[PDB]
RNA sequence: UUUUCU
RNA sequence: CCUGGUCCACCCGUGACGCUGAGGCGCGAAAGCGUGGGGAGCAAACCGGAUUAGAUACCCGGGUAGUCCACGCCCUAAACGAUGCGCGCUAGGUCUCUGGGUCUCCUGGGGGCCGAAGCUAACGCGUUAAGCGCGCCGCCUGGGGAGUACGGCCGCAAGGC
RNA sequence: UAGCGCCGGCCAACUCCGUGCCAGCAGCCGCGGUAAUACGGAGGGCGCGAGCGUUACCCGGAUUCACUGGGCGUAAAGGGCGUGUAGGCGGCCUGGGGCGUCCCAUGUGAAAGACCACGGCUCAACCGUGGGGGAGCGUGGGAUACGCUCAGGCUAGACG
């Protein structure tokens, strides 16, 4: 597991509209970019992953969150591999903090896929019947990955803490650890387990997330598989 | 287990084309008298609904009071808003000497002998918040030692 | 002078059962056995949550009406207890328990505290020989509290000390049913007493 | 100019710890160094060291905090919760050994300045001496 | 433009 | 032409010579006053037209003091940032005026905006603090009566304190 | 011998009748114009009791003159601005003095009263004996960190 000296991707990012609190990870600014201290990026990876195997083998759930477009597709691929839930579209206010409620949305979902498929799928006004097709499409759009969570996660993996701040907030408030690939544009003090590195870039992202899922899969009772997500990194370029 | 004391309930309003639309506010203290206290403030259209929501809220906001022979480790003064609350430890036989709000909180906190004093704005709601805030900053020699070790 | 007036009504108002009488407040009578609710027209309607005042008020009232002592005396005693070394709550109880009338009631010379008061008043009681007739007299540890030689033949005192044959006595007391003598061993503690009282509340009532 | 250097230093420390600095400089003065020694001994700071800045003598004060916390605002608890000047110019404060205040029931401390030297309320109470009540820390 | 009181 | 303040650079000189400041002294928008001069435009008062139930107003036509200058008074104000002065300490971002440097950046002085921590009843403030601190001055202590009455001081008066 | 105040909230104690913004109540909010726990009476009740209640005055609550312990952008409150007298305040290092300050001993701090104990009057009130503490000031001795003062040195403030 792992792979260091990965200047091959991550490191430096974000103009200079930084967050002073992230100075403890910025190596030096060169022609703009602040450039991240890859040494530390490892030191953090060490500790962070350690925490992940922890949950992983222990049979704990992790909610992967990446609304940002740069990692929208990826968040799925990897979260799909590990049997882990995710949020791709838009973080609904209170998914964690108002789980019991935003969960009924999932009950309703299933309840609808059940209605269709065959039983009564065609028994009432084709108008009302197409109205449902909407609820489904919608429910299925926003709950495609949050569908797994049956109880609050043991942790959260965030792609851009700033971008996904409300999520980070609910976690915090509920005492759920926060893991996050975060860089220059953010407050590291809010991340329980940080991974300082390029918050954007499909290439940058893909690497970190993949290895974290390789590591979730491994250390759980299974065998590692190469990520199909890398196909997306190629396509992006 | 927990005991519930009803600190205060107010009626509150809001003008509307058509009439005044009332709502209710209830402050609720929940404690075990073992060093576990909770403050909750919940509103709703009916008193009961409020009071219930209040206790619920209280149970979700507990503080671990470092009791110590019926009293408190040391003196503190906490300012919440324009409200100031002062707590002073006392020997046995003194009783809980304080106004209703800090009292109810202090009693369910399991406190049995304290010297109190409300200063500044005496808004029950803000006084209660300050009492809680105070109980929170309470420390033990242990804690202090722990903090200055190494 | 002391209260006077229907007593098994204070019991009702105070909720708890106060024993302001002898034999009867044991019979299936003492109203708390019949209508265990406050006196008057509204005694049975629902009761509103009492205010912190009401709470402290009643508690004091209760503790005080038990020893059937005035508010004046009751208060002074409190202030004394308050001023001495040691937990006011206990101390206060100790002083009230040291009243001569009470000790005579405690030794069984009298059926009730009221009766005890009258016994002392009519010089039927003696403290270390000399007779004392001050219900408020403070018995100290060591004092022997006997019945008057002259009075030892009073039917009532006979009837009473008779029923005393068998009955035990507080661990701070000692009775000699024989010569109708009793001795004040030590100041009773809060653990010794089993009053339906929350002394913490009474102390608070005077805080205000 | 600095009307009151001691108060100054106490404040630099107060301000630096509120933002969690690691170090922090305060212009060097024997008396200052004396006070600092107590702060260290009492475990309020990691310690300090004489350093030169712009050619002038300062005192790196190595601050220290509690551990990271839970829920929102995981900011560490402070080691120095309170630190306030008492005796001040235009308003001096002197106490006799029997008037030395007991800070937070002893959980806190006070720093007198006696003719037997700068001491904490206890050290002072021990040597049985009083003096200028410099500040209160807890 | 102005344009009171209830 | 005469003259005050101020910023930067070099680090050259003195060696705590500092900060604040009751009283005093000086300055102090407009209107206003005294003497003299000036007077295009504007314009209290005023003289008219109109509007109106009325119009001692708003609109229109005229118009004197005044507005201008010199000298001497007056001293007030939403004289406002409604925020006394000095010093130290506490994230950044962005625009701008002015100086220096190894000048697509750094460094200093100043003017703005967004904001860390923090403060605030809230609005908001936030290295140009209303944050954290020390020094000194001034001032407040419910509303009306009343900035009145009385007394004193000042003023030619109006009137000021 | 048992009385007096109170029962809308503050505040312990509620009902019927009468009355009808009247007559009246009222410490504050307020109550009374036909369903008044607020007026008057009655029944009941709460509080205290040879007392209870009122008026007056002092302290308290009032951190509401804030030393402890407050304030001044918009709530009352920054002086219209400056120059500057008295005064208040004063950077770093060394030395002398020892005025402030700190320490010890000693004198004084009457009695009464106050605190504690024991004791006298059957208790208590009241009173006896004994004990303890006590600010401030005088004198003797000592300390010198800080404030002061004197002498010397510095350059980070200030000025050139
Ligand atoms: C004329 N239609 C109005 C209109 O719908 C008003 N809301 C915009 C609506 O408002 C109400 O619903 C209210 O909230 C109060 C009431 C006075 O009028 C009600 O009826 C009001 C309706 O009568
Ligand atoms: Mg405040
Ligand atoms: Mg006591
Ligand atoms: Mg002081
Ligand atoms: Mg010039
Ligand atoms: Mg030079
Ligand atoms: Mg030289
Ligand atoms: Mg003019
Ligand atoms: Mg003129
Ligand atoms: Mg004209
Ligand atoms: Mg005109
Ligand atoms: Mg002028
Ligand atoms: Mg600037
Ligand atoms: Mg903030
Ligand atoms: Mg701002
Ligand atoms: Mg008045
Ligand atoms: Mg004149
Ligand atoms: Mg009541
Ligand atoms: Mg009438
Ligand atoms: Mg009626
Ligand atoms: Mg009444
Ligand atoms: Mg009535
Ligand atoms: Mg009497
Ligand atoms: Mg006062
Ligand atoms: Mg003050
Ligand atoms: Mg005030
Ligand atoms: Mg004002
Ligand atoms: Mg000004
Ligand atoms: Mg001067
Ligand atoms: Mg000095
Ligand atoms: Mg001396
Ligand atoms: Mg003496
Ligand atoms: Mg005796
Ligand atoms: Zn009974």
């Amino acid at each position: 597991v792992k792979e260091l000296l990965e200047a091959g991707v991550h490191f430096g990012h974000e103009r200079k509209r930084w967050n002073p609190k992230f100075a403890r990870y910025i190596y030096a600014e060169r022609n703009g970019i602040h450039i991240i201290d890859l040494q530390k990026t490892m030191e953090e990876l060490e500790r962070t992953f350690r925490f992940i195997e922890d949950l992983a083998m222990r049979g704990g759930t992790i909610l992967f969150v990446g609304t940002k477009k740069q990692a929208q597709d990826i968040v799925r691929m990897e979260a799909e591999r590990a049997g882990m839930p995710y949020v791709n579209q838009r973080w609904l206010g209170g998914m964690l903090t108002n789980f019991k409620t935003i969960s009924q949305r999932v009950h309703r979902l299933e309840e609808l896929e059940a209605l269709f498929a065959s039983p009564e799928i065609e028994e009432r006004p084709k108008k009302e019947q197409v109205r449902l097709k909407h609820e489904l499409e919608r429910l299925q759009k926003y709950l495609s990955g949050f569908r797994l969570l049956k109880r609050l996660p043991d942790a959260i993996f965030v792609v851009d803490p700033t971008k996904e701040a409300i999520a980070v907030r609910e976690a915090r408030k509920l005492f759920i650890p926060v893991i996050a690939l975060a860089d220059t544009d953010s407050d590291p003090d809010l991340v329980d387990y940080i991974i300082p590195g390029n918050d954007d870039a499909i290439r940058s992202i893909q690497l970190i997330l993949s290895r974290a899922v390789d590591l979730i899969i491994q250390a759980r009772g299974g065998v590692v598989e190469p990520s199909p997500s890398y196909a997306l990194v190629q396509e992006a370029e | 287990d927990f005991e519930e004391k009803m600190i205060l309930i107010r009626r509150t309003a809001r003008m509307q084309a058509g009439g005044r639309r009332f709502r209710f506010g209830a402050l609720v203290v929940v404690g075990d008298r073992q060093g576990r206290v909770g403050l909750g403030f919940g509103k709703a259209p009916e008193v009961p609904l409020a009071v219930q929501k209040a206790g619920y809220y209280a149970r979700r906001n507990m503080v671990e009071v470092p009791l110590q022979n019926g009293t408190i480790p040391h003196e503190i003064e906490v300012e919440f808003g324009a409200s100031k609350i002062v707590l002073k430890p006392a020997a046995p036989g003194t009783g809980v000497i304080a106004g209703a709000v800090p009292r109810a909180i202090l009693e369910l906190a399991g406190v049995t002998d304290i010297l109190t004093k409300e200063l500044g704005s005496r808004n029950p709601i803000n006084i209660a918040y300050a009492t809680m805030e105070a109980l929170r900053q309470l420390r033990t020699k242990a804690d202090v030692e722990r903090l200055r070790k190494g | 002078g002391r209260y006077i007036g229907p007593v098994c009504r204070l019991c009702r108002r105070e909720g708890v059962k106060l024993y302001l009488k002898g034999e009867r407040c044991y019979s299936p009578k003492c109203a708390m056995e019949r209508r265990p609710y406050p006196p008057g027209q509204h005694g049975q309607k629902r009761a509103r949550r009492p205010s912190d005042y009401a709470v402290r008020l009643r508690e004091k009232q209760k503790l005080r009406r038990i020893y059937g002592i005035s508010e004046r005396q009751f208060r002074n005693l409190f202030e004394e207890a308050s001023k001495k070394k040691g937990v006011t709550g206990s101390v206060f109880l100790g002083l009230l328990e040291s009243r001569l009338d009470n000790v005579v009631y405690r030794l069984g010379f009298a059926v009730s505290r009221r009766q005890a008061r009258q016994l002392v008043r009519h010089g039927h009681i003696t403290v270390n020989g000399r007779r004392v007739d001050l219900p408020s007299y403070r018995v100290r540890p060591g004092d022997e509290i006997a019945v008057a030689e002259k009075s030892r033949n009073l039917e009532l005192i006979r009837q009473n000390l008779e029923a005393m044959k068998g009955r035990k006595v507080g661990p701070w007391l000692s009775l000699d049913v024989e010569g109708m003598k009793g001795k004040f061993l030590r100041l009773p503690d809060r653990e010794d007493l089993a009053l339906p009282v929350q002394e913490n509340l009474v102390i608070e009532f005077y805080s205000r | 100019m600095l009307t009151d250097p001691i108060a100054d230093m106490l404040t630099r420390i107060r301000n630096a710890t509120r933002v969690y600095k690691e170090s922090t400089d305060v212009p060097a003065s024997r008396f200052k160094e004396e006070i600092l020694r107590i702060l260290a001994r009492e475990g309020f700071i990691k310690g300090y060291e004489r350093v030169d800045v712009d050619g002038k003598p300062y005192l790196r004060v190595y601050l220290k905090y509690g551990p990271r916390r839970q829920g929102p605002d995981p900011r560490p608890e402070q080691v120095i919760h309170h630190i306030r000047r008492i005796s001040k110019p235009g308003r001096r404060v002197y106490v006799g050994v029997k008037e030395i205040p007991r800070v937070r029931r002893g959980l806190g401390i006070a720093i007198l300045s006696t003719s037997k030297g700068v001491l904490t309320d206890r050290e002072a109470r021990k040597l049985g001496v009083g003096g200028e009540l410099i500040c209160e820390v807890w």
